[PDB]
């Protein structure tokens, strides 16, 4: 019984890809949106020890120079998927001396989103937020284990991310600007977790047009922690 | 030593010199007219006869015989199957009593009205009224059914998250039952012998004809039976024709009347079609989380019988409790207040609310299965 | 030794125990009553004086009570006293002391109070404000209005002092105590264990407020035996009636449900909901410090010279119980009259130390993959 | 000799027991599965024997017989377990009923809602004649069966029962008749006045409780 | 539906193959390696000793591997068969690579590793046996090693074997000498050490095997030795059980 | 010499075990193959301390004699109490589960000792090690097989009472025997006076040892599995 | 008719030893004469080899 | 759904096989480590020789390159695949690139060969959990741990094996900064980390230390034992 990879349910799917979905959910929150002035995104770290260095710990990271990236669930694997993305970006500025719009980048990585094999390995249980600036202006992208990509808006994932979108589309509207998108945000973050707002819960990753570099924001973060 | 074997002694001298030192009418003339009284041993009929008393009764166990009535019977009934008074030399009939209920199914008539209020429920308002009004309106006020010419529903199926209000409703309708309300455990058939709980089946619904306007209830009805499994084996056998009989003696050739059933169970899933078709179980009224200010409801339920501080909210920790259970929420206000307790004061806090949802969600729904890995943040 | 103070209390006691007309109507009631007062069996009440009776072998009466002794003692399902001429309820009969009380209801303060601990005091303390304090000073209760907790579990190693913790409060106890052990619940009959749990818990509730203490509980779901008939499909049905039983109906009363594990993680988290067991219980093996304290108590009442430091024993192995400290006391006073001597020296705790830390303090067959 | 009624549970078999009972005038008899296994063994051949000479000295006898397969069960042969007294009621039953000393005045009819837990002797050729299964009201009867317990209530006649009975897929009568009773209590949410059409598309709605709405990974 | 488990743990969190196969090991003849410096010696027990068998093959349980290098084995025969001829094509395969002898001790995590990809992966039922290791070498001298299933061994001077040799481990604890590298004394510790452990009633050398390995002046010669020593050793060391017995 | 200790103490000098003040042992566990004198131990040593020798296995009837087999076993602690000075022996997780309960409430959640519990089995594993910890089994004694001495002791108390042949030796059959049980030289002795018997005598030659032994000798044969 | 339990329901130990009245009564050792036992059945395959 | 193939999940989504490969782990010996500024230093406990063997070849400490330094956690043999694999690659980064070869670079091929390892099928996995000390680039300080889901990660200081988290608590009981840059101090610290042993033995402890530019050194145990002499005077200085 536990029929895997190779068994649909009577009715539906999978039975572990649905486990993989539902193995989303246990991973820490993070809450990107799209502002034409530019897509900013934030990640609850859950630091735990005073020991574990809170610079260790990677969420967003800079696949293009304008690409930053957001995960959920299983890191290396993640990873994995970040340096083989930015692999096949740079194939793409190689063989067209220009970026890989980023929606081809999510269908590039959503091509093995499902091509999990243990004959002819396993699947893999990480969401993903992926921020850029194509030639379009800004683009907020979620795709998922089961590939089903889809551009959000606004979007956040994780653990809490019934309320968070809930109140998320509650805030939410089209002209939205970017520091209030932030501070907003961070009012969602500091709603929806456990410790205490500091430096070392959240980073930032701002992408604009005229700021395509430095999706991040260096302690004056701590600066908009303490504008709210 | 000398302390406790002298004092020993002492007590022992003293409760020794203590042993040598040792050394109505209320009705009773009644009885003794009672003496001039009868036995009255009480027997079974077969049948009668035509025309003629001529009856046909054994006692229990010793024989069968054909006897006569003694001349103070109402003489008609006396008929069959009725355990009546019979004396020990003329075998003569005296007076038919009701017969024999069971030894421990009388036991499972609640006899009383617990207090649970249809105002505790708070936050199942739909809920409430569709029970209200397949329970309490056609047992009270037929004023809309029969006057236009419909019927009110017979069975209704419960089921939800546990610690909903299962027992919150069922005991809810025994506040205001105006009927006689009959507890019943599914584990109640698990008996030993073959066919026993068909007859557990028979003197319930037996239980329920005599009586007239009242309320059956069903708890844990998975023990009654999911489906009609078939194997090489003979699994579950006598569950499954206690269940079928339950079916049968529950409703089909000429119906049950006036009794109203409840059931209740957590896996409405695997239950069999029998049951699951309508005309047994019209409305499936279920249950579902307190998702909105319903929990704030119930923390006011909650939070009335006690002295609070008055300036304290419970949207806060509603958003802070958003799957949460209503026995969760009495854990967390019970549990602050027993933080109170441990304080010297008379008023809880906000503060003792968060020391109950930071102990309660933290201790005692994260450390449950503990993490000692991190591996996902 | 005193054994002369202690035998000749011991026969005062016994011979004491055993020192073990006017009254006109009384003798009238007694002349009321048959010299062969009969025994027999209620099974319903009518109000008109007489009821209905049951023979030893069926023969049912509608018979008068004698009318002194009251009939609110008369329940459905009690022994009575019945003539044989009118066969007349003569009066009412004290109850049948059952094998479940005899056995199950202990009478006996066990053992020593909480001076018998090492490191407790918090234990202790959510033991006194959970069961004790809700029975001994109930007013805070009064003061606010709130629920007590419910059920206590007791989880951690074995050997821990959780049989240590079950017989201090079933020393300071007021209630009447009851305890059971979790594997006695599978029978070779086919539904055996749901009715242990009714009549259990309806003679926990029969008589007064009442500590329930079952320990080993995981050893019903985790246990398997050809000595049983159907299996899972009645173990989940004895569960079941746990289940309701534990949360039932119609106000449970001042029955404190006490239950003890070792392990924790294959139980229904359904039990390990609140509302059930409010006060689920962390015992681990408390520190080192307390070890001198086990010491303390296990070596308090032997002769013993100075010879050791605790710390010696301290610095040996990590886990902690009273078991170990123990069975470290026991088996030094074996080496100590196997060398025929009083006051314990060191070489008695040296080779009951390795003796009783290599009796258990080992692994798999060495080499795994230290 | 003998009809076997079998098929889905919500297409009525109590109905031709009660019709056929309610019509003819001959000894109609009921019989259910597990009033006849007992608690003692060899009672079941007791009642099945006595039942038989009840009927039989009452020659129009028309025996029915409710949940069939309560007792009609594919026996096994096995170890260490065996509920066999359900094979002795039931022998006792096909001996009794067909067989060495024929009857030609027993009547019966049974009513099942599975079938294949029978023995094949239990029907064989004739032990019970014909096989009889029962189909689902398949467009027509949907209406016929809403117009049947619709014949009752005070309606309002703008109702086209074609229209439900369209809409409604593969439903019984008891759920028709849900469709109408819900529809006649949705009628009294108002309380007003009779049955409207939209009163039966709400009681239709909820008897089209299956609300699943699991519409993930297909977007 | 046909699966062992091969690669598994156990629930909890042991192994059991290893362990099954350890329990294998106890059952089984016994071996020694003792404390030489000059040299270094093997001890060993006859298994089926049948009288209709021919004895022509000089070596059972011992393995001359290269040129100053021996092995005795407990376990699965033919199995260790493929073991010893696998070792010399590895260590073999050393000697051609460098024209040079094995420091034995790559050798040795070499064979474990063999061992271990077979604990590991390719579920098959693994080799159930344990096998010493004696050698020479310029970095250490006479040297012995203990093979397990597990992929471990031992760089030990007083070897175990299974169910039959704790008692004679035992022995080596409570008997333990040092500091001399005198091989008779060896043998009359090691005819104690197989008098008591080996159940054989006074030590017939038809269920034993001596062989040793000394330093000869850069060939270390093997000293596959013969019956006769090994009788005057049994008259010498039951000569020693009359001394015992002088106390009497 | 060992159940000496560790049973006729507590019967001879409970005053000795509380002059210190220790804990005396209260389950002593036996293990060995069977026919060691596994029960013939335990019962001369309850004979000559003159204990109430019990022996409940697994029957109904043992069960109806204790109570009626209605609940438990635990009525054996009234039988027991009442016979205070009781020493029960069990057979080979049944009987261990009985064994499981019965220790869990004789350890300290009793009366008046001299109560003690014996069970002689093989196969030491099986049982619980939770009932092995060592505040619950104290003394697991081994049984060795008996050697060429033992065998020769045994023969000549099971040969010692019956009509040999005048003339006669014992070494000789006790290296005859590669080991035997307890009761097994018992049946070379007694089917070799069935030797003589059939040869008319009643006393018993060496020969009939000499068939006796080769009639006992079908308990191990069957070589060419020189494996291991 | 059936084959043997392992101790089960209790009523089957009487259907066992009537079933052994016959399993006796129909050998014995006083034979029978004449007597013309004709059987009938509908699954053989679970009768107990002692018939 | 099951705790048996490294390929399901659970209903919610676990892999209860890399979580029994971290139990090994949890019983596995305990050794500590931490960072000075210039002297990292480090030390595993529980000897236990047994009297007839040599412990030379039972060491369980190494290095991959001269600035790099090597522990484990689990069992033995699985870590000695990884240590001579990772000489291969150590020695292969060496070989393409000139560099001195980095602790982080490493680390992903450890973790990585361990993550895919563990995706591949019909492999047990290693259950092993390796710490990692370099001072490389300038002679920057930095230590990593590992996991058995294969989990790269840095720390400031680090304890491993049974009580983990209680040596682990008396670090962080014990984390000054000045133990640092008075390596002497760090001298003491790993000296108050020994002393904070399981078992503390004084005998069953090896350490090992290294001044970013030096070789590992293997310390004495009599330098130790007046290691154990300044702690118990220390200890008397308290008193
Ligand atoms: N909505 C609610 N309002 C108030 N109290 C609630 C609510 N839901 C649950 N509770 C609390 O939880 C309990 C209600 O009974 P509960 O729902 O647990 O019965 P149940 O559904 O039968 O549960 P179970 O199937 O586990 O027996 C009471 O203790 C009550 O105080
Ligand atoms: N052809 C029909 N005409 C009218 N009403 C019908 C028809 N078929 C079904 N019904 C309705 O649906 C119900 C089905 O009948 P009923 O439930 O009494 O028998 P049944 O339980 O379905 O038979 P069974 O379950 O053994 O197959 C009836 O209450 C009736 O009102």
């Amino acid at each position: 019984y536990d029929r895997g990879v190779n068994t649909f349910s009577p009715e539906g799917r999978l039975f572990q890809v649905e486990y993989a979905i539902e193995a989303i959910k246990l991973g820490s929150t993070a809450i990107g949106i799209q502002t034409s002035e530019g897509v900013c995104l934030a990640v609850e770290k859950r630091i735990t020890s005073p020991l574990m260095e809170p610079s260790s710990i990677e969420k967003i990271v800079e696949i293009d120079a304008h690409i930053g990236c957001a995960m959920s669930g299983l890191i290396a694997d993640a990873k994995t998927l970040i340096d083989k993305a930015r692999v096949e970006t740079q194939n793409h500025w190689f063989t067209y001396n220009e970026t890989m719009t980023v929606e081809s980048v999510t269908q590039a990585v959503s091509n093995l989103a499902l091509q999990f094999g243990e004959e002819d390995s396993r699947p893999f249980g990480v969401a993903l937020l992926f921020g850029g600036v194509d030639e379009k202006g800004p683009q907020l992208f979620h795709m998922d284990p089961s590939g089903t990509f889809v551009q959000c808006d606004a979007r956040a994932i994780g653990s809490a991310s019934e309320g968070a979108q809930s109140s998320l589309q509650e805030v939410y509207h089209k002209s939205m600007t970017l520091k209030e998108a932030i501070k907003s945000s961070l009012i969602i973050l500091k709603q929806v977790m456990e410790e205490k707002l500091n430096a070392t819960n959240i980073e930032l990753a701002t992408v604009q047009p005229g700021q395509n570099f430095h999706m991040f924001t260096k302690e004056e973060l701590e600066e908009v922690i303490k504008d709210i | 030593d000398d302390i406790q074997q002298l004092l020993k002694k002492i007590n022992e001298l003293t409760g020794i010199k203590e042993s040598d030192t040792g050394l109505l009418a209320a009705d009773k003339q009644t009885l003794q007219s009672e003496q001039p009284l009868q036995v009255a041993r009480c027997t079974k009929i077969i049948n009668a006869d035509s025309e003629d008393p001529k009856y046909i009764i054994n006692v229990k166990q010793f024989a069968k015989f054909v006897v006569d009535l003694s001349d103070q019977v109402a003489p008609t009934d006396i008929e069959e199957g009725m355990r009546v008074g019979v004396d020990r030399n003329k075998y003569q009939i005296h007076i038919p009593l009701p017969p024999k209920i069971d030894p421990t199914v009388t036991m499972m008539q609640v006899e009383e009205k617990p207090d649970v209020t249809y105002s505790d429920v708070g936050g199942c308002k739909e809920q409430i009224e569709k029970l209200r009004e397949v329970v309490e309106t056609p047992l009270l006020h037929p004023e809309r059914f029969v006057n236009l010419g419909i019927e009110p529903p017979k069975g209704v199926l419960l089921f939800g998250p546990p610690g909903t209000g299962k027992t919150l409703c069922a005991r809810a309708v025994a506040n205001r039952t105006d009927a006689c309300f009959i507890r019943v455990i599914g584990s109640e058939l698990v008996q030993k012998y073959v066919g026993e709980g068909a007859r557990m089946v028979r003197e319930l619904f037996e239980m329920a004809r005599t009586k007239k306007a009242c309320l059956i209830f069903f708890d844990e009805i998975d023990a009654i039976g999911g489906a009609r499994f078939d194997d090489g084996a003979g699994g579950d056998n006598e569950v499954q024709r206690t269940m079928l009989e339950l079916i049968n003696q529950l409703d089909g050739f000429d119906p049950r009347g006036n009794i109203k059933v409840l059931m209740a169970t957590n896996r409405p899933d695997t239950l069999d079609p029998a049951l699951m078709r309508p005309g047994r179980l019209d409305r499936k009224i279920e249950f579902s989380l307190p998702d909105l200010e319903g929990r704030t409801h119930i923390f006011k339920i909650h939070a009335r019988s006690m002295s609070v501080e008055r300036d304290i909210r419970f949207e806060l920790l509603a958003r802070l409790c958003p799957n949460s259970t209503g026995a969760e929420i009495r854990s967390v206000c019970t549990e602050a207040g027993m933080f109170a307790i441990r304080a010297r004061r008379k008023i809880a806090t906000e503060k003792d609310f968060l020391e109950a949802v930071n102990k309660v969600i933290k201790s005692y729904a994260k450390f449950s299965a503990t993490p000692r890995y991190m591996t996902y943040n | 030794l005193e054994r002369i103070k202690d035998y000749l209390l011991m026969e005062e006691e016994f011979i004491r125990n055993q020192e073990q007309k006017q009254e006109e109507e009384r003798s009238k009631v007694d002349d009321l009553r048959g010299t062969p007062m009969s025994v027999g069996t209620l099974e319903e009440i009518i109000d008109d004086n007489h009821a209905i009776v049951s023979t030893s072998v069926g023969s049912e009466h509608y018979v008068s009570i004698l009318s002194f002794v009251d009939k609110d003692l008369l329940e459905p399902g009690c022994s009575v006293l019945l003539n044989h001429k009118v066969h007349a309820v003569i009066g009412v009969l004290m109850d049948d002391t059952d094998p479940l009380v005899t056995v199950m209801k202990v009478e006996k303060a066990p053992q020593e109070t909480y001076a018998d601990i090492g490191g407790l005091d918090n234990q202790i303390q959510e033991i006194k404000e959970s069961v004790e304090l809700p029975l001994t000073h109930p007013e805070y209760y009064e003061e606010m209005g709130i629920k007590p907790p419910k059920g206590v579990i007791l989880y951690g190693p074995p050997g821990t002092g959780k049989t240590l913790l079950a017989k201090a409060v079933a020393n300071q106890t007021s209630a009447t105590f009851l305890r059971v052990v979790g594997s006695e619940l599978i029978q070779k009959y086919l539904g055996d264990g749901p009715k242990l749990v009714r009549e259990l818990f309806r003679v926990a509730e029969e008589h007064a407020p009442s500590i329930v203490f079952i320990d080993e509980i995981d050893a019903i779901g985790t246990k398997r035996y050809d000595s049983n008939s159907g299996g899972e499909r009645e173990i989940q049905r004895t569960m079941l009636e746990l289940l309701n039983q534990l949360d039932g109906f119609d106000s449970r009363g001042d029955v404190k449900v006490i239950m003890a594990t070792n392990r924790i993680e294959t139980l229904d988290p359904a039990l390990i909901r609140p509302g059930r067991i409010d006060r689920k219980i962390e015992f681990p093996l408390p520190d080192e410090k307390t070890k001198k304290r086990i010491f303390q108590i296990h070596t308090s009442r032997m002769t013993l010279a100075d010879d050791v430091t605790l710390d010696d024993l301290i610095m040996a192995k990590d886990d902690l119980s009273g078991a170990d400290i123990k069975a470290i006391c026991t088996e030094a006073g074996l080496m100590a009259l196997r060398e025929r001597r009083m006051k314990v020296t060191n070489e008695d705790f040296k080779k009951s130390k390795e003796n009783v830390l290599y009796k258990k303090q080992e692994g798999t067959p060495e080499g795994l993959y230290l | 000799k003998g009809v076997l009624m079998y098929g889905p549970p919500g297409t009525g078999k109590t109905l031709l027991a009660r019709a056929c009972a309610a019509q003819t005038k001959a000894t109609f008899l009921k019989l259910a599965g597990p009033q006849l296994v007992q608690m003692f063994i060899g009672d079941g051949a007791k009642l099945v024997r006595d039942a038989f000479a009840l009927a039989k000295e009452k020659a129009p006898s028309i025996i029915f017989i409710d949940e069939l397969d309560a007792i009609g069960t594919k026996r096994f042969d096995s170890e260490k377990a065996g509920d066999r007294e359900v094979q002795r009621t039931m022998l006792e039953l096909l001996n009794q009923l067909d067989g060495f000393q024929p009857n030609t005045q027993v009547k019966v009819i049974a009513a099942t809602n599975r079938v294949d837990i029978l023995d094949p002797a239990l029907l064989r050729s004739g032990r019970l004649d014909r096989k009889i299964e029962f189909p689902m009201p398949n467009e027509e009867a949907r209406a016929r069966i809403m117009q049947i317990h619709s014949r009752k209530m005070n309606v309002s006649p703008d109702v086209n029962y074609e229209e439900l009975a369209r809409c409604t897929d593969d439903f019984n009568g008891a759920q028709c008749k849900a469709v109408c009773v819900e529809a006649g209590m949705i009628a009294l949410r108002r309380g007003a006045t009779e049955l409207t059409h939209e009163d039966y598309m709400e009681g239709i709605l909820e008897v089209q409780a299956k609300k699943k709405a699991n519409l993930q990974y297909y977007a | 539906r046909y699966d062992s488990r091969t690669t598994i743990f156990s629930p909890e969190g042991r192994l059991y193959q290893v362990e099954y196969a350890m329990e294998a090991i106890g059952h089984a003849g016994t071996c020694l390696g003792i404390l030489a410096n000059d040299g270094v010696l093997l001890a060993a027990e006859r298994r089926n000793i049948h009288k209709l068998l021919d004895e022509v093959f000089f070596s059972e349980k011992i393995y001359k591997l290269n040129e100053d290098m021996a092995c005795s084995v407990a376990g699965i025969t033919s199995d260790a068969n493929v073991l010893t001829n696998e070792l010399r094509l590895i260590a073999q395969r050393y000697l051609l690579q460098y024209q040079e002898p094995i420091p034995c001790e790559q050798l040795v995590t070499a064979l474990c590793d063999i061992k271990q990809a077979y604990t590991q992966f390719g579920g098959k039922r693994p080799f159930g046996v344990s096998l010493l290791y004696i050698g020479w070498d310029k970095h250490y001298g006479f040297q012995l090693y203990q093979s397990d299933p597990s992929g471990n061994y031992g760089g030990w001077k007083a070897t175990c074997i299974g169910n039959n040799s704790a008692a004679a481990v035992s022995m080596l604890k409570q008997d333990y000498k040092e500091g001399e590298m005198t091989l008779k004394s060896a043998l009359a510790l090691a005819i104690k050490v197989l008098n008591k452990t080996m159940d054989v009633s006074k030590l017939s050398a038809e269920k034993v095997e001596i062989a040793t390995l000394t330093r000869e002046n850069g060939k270390t010669v093997i000293r596959v030795l013969k019956q006769k020593e090994v009788e005057q050793l049994i008259k010498k060391h039951e000569e020693e059980e009359a001394k015992a017995e002088r106390e009497k | 010499k060992e159940i000496k200790e560790v049973i006729e103490l507590p019967v001879k000098h409970p005053e000795l075990f509380e002059a210190l003040g220790i804990a005396q042992p209260k389950g002593v566990l036996l293990y060995g193959p069977p026919g060691t004198g596994k029960t013939l131990l335990a019962r001369a040593v309850a004979h000559h301390t003159d204990c109430t020798f019990i022996r409940v296995s697994g029957s109904e009837l043992v069960q109806k004699f204790i109570g009626e087999g209605a609940r438990m076993v635990r009525e054996l602690f009234v039988m027991a109490r009442e016979h205070a000075p009781s020493i029960i022996f069990m057979d080979e997780s049944e009987v261990q589960r009985t064994m499981l309960e019965l220790l869990n409430q004789l350890d300290g959640f009793e009366a008046t000792k001299n109560i003690k519990v014996i069970m002689a089995t093989n196969r030491i594993d099986i049982l619980d090690s939770a009932l092995l910890r060592p505040g619950r089994i104290d003394r697991k004694i081994e049984f060795p097989p008996p050697n060429e001495e033992a065998r020769l002791d045994i023969l000549k108390i099971h040969s010692r009472k019956m009509n040999l042949t005048r003339g006669i030796n014992l070494r000789k059959i006790a290296e005859l025997m590669p080991g035997a049980s307890g009761a097994e030289v018992k049946g070379v002795c007694t089917e070799a006076g069935m030797y003589a018997l059939r040869e008319r005598r009643v006393h018993v030659t060496q020969e009939d040892f000499e068939m006796a032994v080769a009639k006992v000798m079908q308990k191990d044969s069957e070589k060419n599995m020189s494996i291991k | 008719g059936g084959r043997r339990f392992s101790e089960g329901t209790s009523a089957d130990r009487e259907i066992q030893r009537t079933l052994m009245e016959l399993l006796n009564q129909m050998d014995g050792f006083d034979t029978l004469h004449r007597v013309k036992m004709i059987m009938a059945t509908n699954r053989p395959d679970t009768l107990d080899p002692a018939l | 759904s099951y705790d048996r193939a490294i390929t399901v999940f659970s209903p919610d989504g676990h892999l209860f096989q890399v979580e029994y490969a971290q139990e090994a782990v949890k019983k596995g010996s305990t050794a500590v480590g931490v960072r000075g500024r210039d002297i990292v230093v480090l030390g595993v406990e529980k000897k236990s020789v047994a009297k007839l063997q040599d412990e030379r070849t039972v060491r369980k400490i190494c290095a991959l390159d001269d600035n790099v330094c090597m522990a484990f956690a689990g069992l033995t043999a699985d870590a000695r695949i990884v240590i001579n694999r990772a000489r291969v690659e150590c020695q292969s980064h060496r070989l393409t690139v000139e560099d001195p070869v980095t602790v982080e670079y490493i680390t992903r091929y450890i973790a990585s060969l361990k993550q895919r390892y563990t995706q591949s099928n019909g492999r047990r996995p290693f259950g092993i959990s390796a710490l990692i000390v370099g001072f490389d680039f300038d002679g920057t300080p930095r230590l990593y741990q590992t996991d058995p889901s294969g989990t790269y990660h840095a720390w400031k200081a680090n304890a491993i094996g049974r009580g983990a988290k209680s040596v682990r608590e008396f670090l962080e009981k014990n984390y000054t900064d000045e133990a640092i840059e008075t390596d002497d101090l760090t001298i003491k610290l790993v000296i108050k980390a020994l002393l904070e042993v399981v078992q503390s033995g004084g005998k069953n402890i090896e350490l090992a230390v290294m001044r970013r530019d030096q070789s590992l050194k293997i310390l004495n145990p009599e330098e130790i034992e007046k290691y154990v002499a300044e702690i118990e005077k220390e200890k008397e200085e308290n008193e």
